[PDB]
């Protein structure tokens, strides 16, 4: 019981997400639902952002403030999910999630 | 720029190279390789991010103030839908764990 | 080239097959769709029931009717079809369907 | 009463001791165990009947002008659709043949 992280973190399921960016770099539409295999499924996702920027106030915890600056920001990673743009082209695209918190590094 | 305070490297992953992964209960689960969606099959496969374990990072963080504190990398992971098959063979949608960063512990020394 | 059967026979795909006997001996109706995995796919069998009763006319072909009394009757199995009865209980149901065509002997 | 000229035996057969067939097409297919309906699952069988291989009529049919014929008792086939994978990891409705029948041949003398 004395472990610490260098950032805290949040972890949710989001059920009500409509708008993502994907792995082009465009903003698509997320679709509510899954309804082939005529369930239908809805379509959640398990997500985990930064509680905030900064544990301590310098930067990140455990960081040698001495020589270096840190910040926690949030990372993402992709996960397919059945969307659209502009509403046609309905289909599975890879799209941006928070999936967890990191520190960020920078010298002095 | 910027710099981690840990090495991570990320990965295209089949469900192929898989094969198995565990659920949001504990249960080993297989991972099917193609999922039938309207046209046709869909090859399942999964972007994954771990510790590099050839990152400047393997015995401890960058950044750490070592006076006060010891620190490590380490793999955390999340959940993502898949489809899967159990083991009393029922074929489903399931939340399974797969590695989506490398994050820095620290314990004080 | 020299086989022969004793009963000939004709195999075909039933498309439209609305009404059947269960395992049961209950009269149900077969759907003519399986919607569900949301395609939705259509439900056909093949069939294979007897040409006629006689090939040769003292019954089935290659008999000793010197001392036996031979019939080739369509002799069913048992497949499952999704079924309902009486427009209600929608469900698979153990049917049967006409699978071959076989001979049937009496004594004398 | 009747009596069969060829002596078959029926059988409930589970995909999960089949576990391999034919399809229409030739190629082989792995049988699923289960597949999802409406509620949950549907444990996949099949019903199939074949020439009793301790039946009577193990050396030739019953009832056969031996003067003229050679005869014999064979397992026929029928086409069912069940729940399977072909060799791509396809997963779909596919007709297999399964036994259904067990019936009578001749050959002239």
């Amino acid at each position: 019981r004395g472990e610490v992280s260098v950032c805290d973190s949040e972890s949710l399921w989001v059920t009500d997400k409509s708008s993502a960016i994907d792995i082009r770099g465009h903003q698509v539409t997320v679709l509510g639902e899954i309804k082939t295999q005529n369930s239908p499924v809805k379509q959640y996702f398990y997500e985990t952002r930064c509680k905030e920027a900064r544990p301590v106030k310098n930067g990140c915890r455990g960081i040698d403030d001495k020589h270096w600056n840190s910040q926690c920001k949030t990372s993402q990673t992709y996960v397919r999910a059945l969307t659209s743009e502009n509403n046609k082209l309905v289909g599975w695209r890879w799209i941006r999630i928070d999936t967890s918190c990191v520190c960020a590094l920078s010298r002095k | 720029g910027q710099l981690s305070v840990c090495d991570s490297i990320s990965e295209w992953v089949t469900a192929a190279d898989k094969k198995t992964a565990v659920d949001m209960s504990g249960g080993t689960v297989t991972v099917l390789e193609k999922v039938p969606v309207s046209k046709g099959q869909l090859k399942q496969y999964f972007y994954e991010t771990k510790c590099n374990p050839m990152g400047y990072t393997k015995e401890g963080c960058r950044g750490i103030d070592k006076r006060h504190w010891n620190s490590q990398c380490r793999t955390t992971q999340s959940y993502v839908r898949a489809l899967t098959m159990d083991s009393k063979k029922r074929i489903g949608w399931r939340f399974i764990r797969i590695d989506t960063s490398c994050v820095c512990t620290l314990t004080i020394k």
